[PDB]
RNA sequence: GCCGGCUAAGAUCAAGUGUAGUAUCUGUUCUUAUCAGUUUAAUAUCUGAUUCCUCGAGGA
């Protein structure tokens, strides 16, 4: 027996958004995540109803979604994790109502695992160089810049990766014009998970520790 | 740091397995969505709540000689 | 006469089957085959 | 020994499987087994077909008895004048009472049997009361029509 | 004869290959039906290492690919592919 | 007795301008070797070929039967450069060592024999590990530096093996690998 | 032009060889008839020699031209052309010639390979199934996705060389299971997949350090074309085995089935009962919902 | 220093698969709880075994490997796909788990032939054609084993048989 | 392999040949024995201790 597969209906579950004016002017825009497919919405003040315009079948896992619109841009690059390390940066086209991908870099394997980065996204608004981290010391770091036709330019990765630190979450905070300072609420299991008494499941709690990927050192330093 | 973390070797005990297990189980709680969105179901909270607990789950979980 | 293949195949050994006639088997290589024979099942059944 | 049955007089057209097959009527026969010669690497026409129950062994031993199987007397069984080629559906009773017709036997015949098996070997030896009833054997017996088989009377000791 | 590679941070730089290295694969090192682009880490293009076969680690004639075998069973996803050892380290004659 | 498997193949037709090197690589276009001796037959000229240049006809041989079918099937009048020839069975026709503390700069200044002599005596010693490919000594190094590259580096580990803790000349000369 | 062609193609000039196979290959490519037959296979048989050269640009022109060469010589007789040539042309450049019967895989059907291949492993030499077996390795390799047609009838074939057999005749069945696998993957042929894994995996144990790869190549492709739900299934038994060199190639395999399908295989893993020092069942997965 | 093979072999659930070596390693509990897998396949014969499968037999004394009949029954057009594409036959091997071990490989209806050698005509159209174990049935009765099998003759009507069936098998 | 055995079932020392690598060949010994420790899944291995009879001799 041969079957074939039909998506009568797409999902319905919106398990991610992000709003920001992806088609370039001040129109707002929200993405939502719904799994597998990722759909486009725009509020309509005119009818009130919010009109999805695009729902992409993804065929992927979208840990995370983070917008993010350069220094003097119209449009926003919509940042995307999937199952593999396959970080996937696109930005809207209206042209024929279609995505693009405007950089698809590779980071590590397949599989959501906790050593595997593409779990959260932590976008520098006042900056560049936003943070791709896994939850298990993973986190990479791809520089943006931009090129004489203000192309989004993606930067070697710059691995800050931790020692058997787990990382709760990571936002990117907005710097005085200087380093971006990038916050994230990590714990060291290490150093609890080598004693024989048990004693280690108090006085070790979440801490925040913030990095600045100064350009100056070419890296992510705590 | 990232060399074979996730798996032990010839001498791996048990407990040491299972602490793996779970650390990289919960992973695919806190990542996937139909594995997300139905324990949600069951323990009858929101996504962050169940994230948190998860979360917080990783210390040392699967019962720690802390 | 091989000491030498005595001492690799597992000979100078025994194992003493107890519900099995209180048999005295050979090595390792008996001592499996000692709970698959005829004596042995004759004294399980002997046994109950 | 008791639920298998002891085959005797099998031609080389029987196998392994075909008394198996031909043996599944009477009663539910597990399996077959067939001793291979030395010399010939073939079977030596007995056999043995362990069955299930003993009463399905004894109703392939009534059933199957002097049967006509691959031109050759095939009959089952619970498992100084020499007489060859015999057929194994006789017993020693039916022998004597074949041996009475001609002479007066002095005692009772023994028939010889394969040590692995132990139904029937091939040949007999059988005594009788005096040389006259001996030569009739050796002058009547000796190539008479039995059942589907021929066999050969003959002098066990003779002194020139 | 086990090679060893540098395995680091996959940067944005892409691979290279020798006029005899070519063709196969950095780590399946295979001919057969080349699957995707192979990259090199920030130390693997720094100067002198500008256009430097991956698997010849001389001059640079084509692109790294890897092989259709080796990107199904999702090796490129490792670090640099780099073919560098204790023998084949920096300084080598 | 034997009538098929031959391993006999007969090329005619070939010119006398013709060499060995050249029926050796037809040769190999169909079969490995043919050098159980030393080498494999050619063709039999008037004075073994020696005066002559070739009696119009050649020899083949080849490892198996199966190979030699197969050229003679495909190698058929075969074009060379200088005509087509034919194939028949029968026809009815026929890993740097490195020495240090072995000598000294001041014995050589007294003695402008004996430099030479430690290298022979080294080039000796190094002949019966291995095929020896280079050797130099430095006869102005004062630890009494000697290389000695070989075509293999097991036999240049085996000459490092057997010369650390040897005396030479008196002196406990050390090897070591490169 | 063919025979005024056919010694320039013997010429050692790069540019010029690698012009001259693609108008040999032309040749051949709208009519294609245009020789005699002896003349294309000892076309081919020059040509075999350069299907390695250093230049990629030959080596492409060689298998560009030989597809064609082969469509229209002969299934047969090419066939039979390559397998003769297998014994010549000692173990330097013998391989091009089993990639050259690979192209005839890729230049005609399957079973215009198969079966003539098939009736070269009766012969019982050593160094004759060897070399069927290091030929079917690049054949399953360069076939692509059409073993998924015809892979049943060449599974008691590899099978018969996995047998415990010599130490060179189990890299080769291994190289083929996993050059096979990888090509079927995902088609629909998981069958005899476990057919020939039944039979791969006992080759774990093996101390030779050249002939382990063979195995390991294999495992880390059938854990990556069958899925970590049968793999680490079988692997699972001597996870904690009393034997300290037997773990030593369980962890190891269950070491290279764990970086791939790292969250693939976590719905794989049996239910590790609960002891009373700690809490080992994953009680979170047991729900009703 | 450890769990004897008894002490080890009660407190398990399931000592049906409990192996005497395997009571020696560092945590036999885990052990014997992962070899109580569902439908996992434990460790080869090989493991103990310094013979490596080969060297004890091998003498092989078989065929390298017959062709099979599901290809073999220009080289062909009509039928070179049309015997092995289409005329093909399915490998039945084993389905699961069947470890390789050292050996694995070496441990009411009659026939027309055995009818023929037996004498025994065909059957008829309508008449009493009975094999001669069948009188004795008549005699004595139907077998006990056997007692939902039909003959020609006691059970079944004689206009049954056909060919070489002298015999059918009624399931109630 | 042959009809349980005929010591071709294993480990190990010295030397030769040779490879990029694996290797290949010749000549040994094999505890015939016990205990303690190391170790091995278990062996193995290693680390230490341990007058009488006969016909001037031999054996235990």
């Amino acid at each position: 027996m041969f079957l074939y597969n039909l998506t009568l209906q797409r999902a319905t579950g919106i398990s991610f958004a992000i709003h920001g004016n992806f088609s370039g002017t001040k129109q707002q825009e929200i993405v939502v995540s719904r799994g597998k497919i990722l759909e486009l919405l725009r509020p309509d003040p005119n009818t009130g109803k919010v009109h999805t315009l695009l729902t992409v079948e993804v065929f992927g896992v979208i840990r995370s979604l983070m917008a993010f619109r350069l220094t003097g841009g119209t449009k926003d690059y919509i940042v995307v994790g999937s199952d593999s390390g396959r970080i996937v940066i696109l930005e809207y086209q209206p042209s024929k109502n279609m995505f693009e991908k405007i950089h698809q870099e590779t980071f590590g394997k397949s599989g959501c695992r906790r050593i595997v980065p593409g779990q959260f996204l932590a976008v520098d608004p006042k900056g560049r160089a936003v943070m791709i981290s896994a939850i298990e010391k993973q986190k990479l770091v791809y520089i943006l810049n931009r090129d004489a036709a203000a192309r989004l330019t993606i930067s070697s990765p710059l691995e800050a990766h931790k020692a058997n630190t787990l990382v709760y979450h990571v936002v990117g905070v907005d710097v005085g014009f200087e380093n971006p300072m990038f916050a994230c609420l990590e714990m060291d299991y290490e150093e609890a998970d080598n004693d024989p008494t048990g004693e280690a499941a108090a006085n070790t709690q979440q801490t925040l520790t913030f990095y600045e990927l100064d350009l100056g050192l070419n890296h992510v330093v705590r | 740091q990232s060399k074979y973390i996730g798996t032990g070797h010839a001498d791996t005990t048990k407990w040491e397995w299972l602490v793996n297990q779970h650390r990289d189980s919960y992973c695919s709680y806190m990542g996937h969505f139909d594995l997300l969105n139905y324990f949600a179901i069951a323990e009858n909270e929101s996504k962050a709540r169940v994230r948190f607990n998860l979360m917080e789950k990783m210390l040392q979980p699967c019962g720690p000689p802390a | 006469i091989p000491y030498w293949l005595y001492k690799l195949h597992g000979l100078n050994i025994n194992y003493n089957c107890e519900i099995c006639g209180n048999y005295t088997y050979r090595g390792p290589k008996a001592f499996q085959r000692h709970f698959a024979e005829w004596r042995h099942a004759h004294g399980m059944r002997c046994l109950g | 020994q008791d639920a298998t049955v002891y085959v005797g007089g099998l031609d080389e057209k029987v196998s392994e499987p075909l008394l198996w097959e031909l043996f599944l009527q009477a009663g539910p026969v597990v399996n077959t087994h067939m001793p291979k010669d030395r010399v010939t690497g073939q079977h030596q026409g007995y056999g043995f077909v362990e069955f299930l129950s003993e009463e399905d062994a004894d109703y392939a031993i009534k059933i199957m008895n002097m049967i006509k199987l691959y031109g050759k007397p095939i009959r089952v069984n619970k498992a100084n004048i020499f007489i060859g080629n015999l057929d194994p559906e006789i017993d020693e009773k039916l022998l004597y009472d074949t041996f009475s017709a001609f002479g007066v036997i002095l005692q009772t015949p023994k028939i010889m049997r394969d040590p692995d098996t132990g139904n029937s070997k091939g040949y007999a030896f059988i005594n009788f009361a005096s040389f006259d009833a001996s030569d009739a054997a050796i002058e009547a017996m000796n190539g008479q029509y039995l059942c589907n088989r021929p066999i050969t009377v003959s002098y066990a000791f003779k002194k020139d | 004869p086990d090679l060893i590679f540098c395995r680091k941070q996959a940067g944005v730089a892409i691979g290279r290959l020798c006029e005899k290295c070519d063709g196969k694969c950095v780590i399946c090192d295979s001919y057969v039906r080349p699957c995707t682009l192979v990259r090199i880490c920030d130390e693997c293009n720094y100067g002198s290492y500008q256009g430097r076969c991956v698997i010849c680690g001389g001059p640079g004639v084509s692109d790294a690919y890897y092989c259709k075998e080796c990107t199904i069973q999702e090796k490129d996803r490792d670090g640099c592919p780099k073919i560098v050892n204790l023998g084949s380290s920096k300084t080598d004659l | 007795v034997e009538e098929d498997r031959n391993t006999n193949v007969y090329v005619s037709g070939l010119p006398p301008d013709i060499t060995v090197d050249e029926f050796i690589q037809l040769m190999s276009k169909f079969g490995i070797i043919m050098r159980d001796p030393q080498t494999e037959e050619f063709k039999v000229k008037l004075y073994k070929d020696n005066q002559g240049n070739l009696k119009g006809d050649g020899l083949c041989c080849y490892l198996k039967r199966e190979s030699v079918e197969l050229a003679l099937k495909l190698l058929d009048e075969d074009e060379i450069r200088g005509y087509k020839l034919h194939v028949e069975v029968a026809k009815f026709q026929l890993r740097v060592v490195i020495i240090k503390n072995m000598f000294h700069p001041m014995d050589f200044e007294d003695d402008p024999l004996v430099l030479n002599e430690i290298r022979e005596d080294l080039r000796v010693e190094c002949s019966k590990f291995g095929q020896i490919r280079k050797l130099l000594l430095f006869d102005r190094h004062p630890d009494g530096v000697a290389s000695v590259s070989f075509r293999d580096p097991e036999e240049a580990d085996y000459c490092i093996q057997t010369l650390d803790g040897r005396w030479f000349g008196g002196r406990q000369i050390t090897a070591q690998a490169w | 032009l063919l025979p005024r062609l056919t010694p320039i193609l013997k010429n050692r000039h790069e540019k010029v060889q690698e012009n001259c196979i693609d108008l040999v290959g032309r040749i051949a490519d709208r009519g294609a008839e245009y020789v005699s037959a002896r003349e294309w296979m000892r076309i081919c048989f020059e040509l075999l020699e350069l299907l390695k050269a250093h230049k990629k640009a030959i080596r492409r022109a060689t298998v560009n031209t030989f597809g064609y060469i082969a469509k229209a010589i002969g299934p047969h007789d090419v066939l039979a052309t390559l397998l003769n040539n297998l014994k010549v042309q000692e173990r330097q450049n013998r391989v091009c010639t089993t990639v050259a019967i690979a192209i005839v895989a890729e230049t005609c059907s399957p079973f215009t390979v198969l079966p003539a291949l098939m009736n070269e492993y009766r012969v019982p030499e050593l160094n004759v199934q060897n070399g069927v077996l290091k030929s079917l390795s690049f054949l399953f390799e360069y076939i692509g996705e059409m073993g998924k047609d015809y892979i049943y009838a060449v599974t008691p074939l590899l099978e018969d060389a996995l047998m415990d057999r010599d130490l060179v005749h189990r890299q080769t069945a291994s190289a083929v299971v996993q050059h096979m696998s990888l090509g079927v993957y995902g088609f629909g042929c998981e069958d005899s997949l476990n057919h020939l894994l039944n039979y791969v995996w006992p080759n774990v144990f093996e101390t030779s350090p050249h002939v382990i790869q063979a195995v390991m190549g294999a495992l880390e492709g059938l854990r990556v074309a069958i899925g970590p739900c049968r793999m680490l299934q079988y692997c699972l038994q001597g996870l904690f085995h009393p034997a300290r060199k037997v773990r030593d190639v369980y962890w190891k395999i269950y070491n290279s089935i764990y970086i791939g399908s790292q969250d693939a295989l976590i719905a794989h893993y049996p239910r590790i009962y609960n002891d009373d020092k700690n809490t080992y069942i994953r009680y979170e997965l047991d729900y009703i919902l | 220093n450890r769990f004897t093979v008894a002490e080890l072999k009660q407190l398990v659930a399931r000592p049906d698969v409990v192996e005497m070596h395997d009571v020696t390693a560092q945590d036999p509990k885990l052990l014997v709880h992962l070899k109580a897998t569902r439908n996992s396949v434990p460790v080869p014969r090989h493991w103990c075994f310094k013979r490596k499968y080969l060297q004890g037999k091998r003498g092989i004394e078989k065929p390298p490997f017959e062709l099979p009949d599901f290809i073999k029954r220009d080289i062909d057009y009509q039928k070179l796909h049309d015997a092995f594409f289409k005329w093909q036959t399915k490998p039945k091997l084993t389905i699961h788990g069947d470890l390789y071990y050292e050996g694995k490989e070496f441990e009411g209806d009659l026939s027309d032939e055995l009818r023929i050698s037996l004498g025994m005509p065909v059957g008829p159209n309508a008449h009493k054609v009975p094999p001669p174990w069948l009188i004795a049935m008549q005699r004595y009765g139907p077998p006990p084993s056997y007692p939902n099998l039909k003959i020609p003759g006691l059970n079944s009507p004689i206009p049954p048989l056909y060919g070489d069936v002298f015999g059918t098998n009624a399931a109630e």
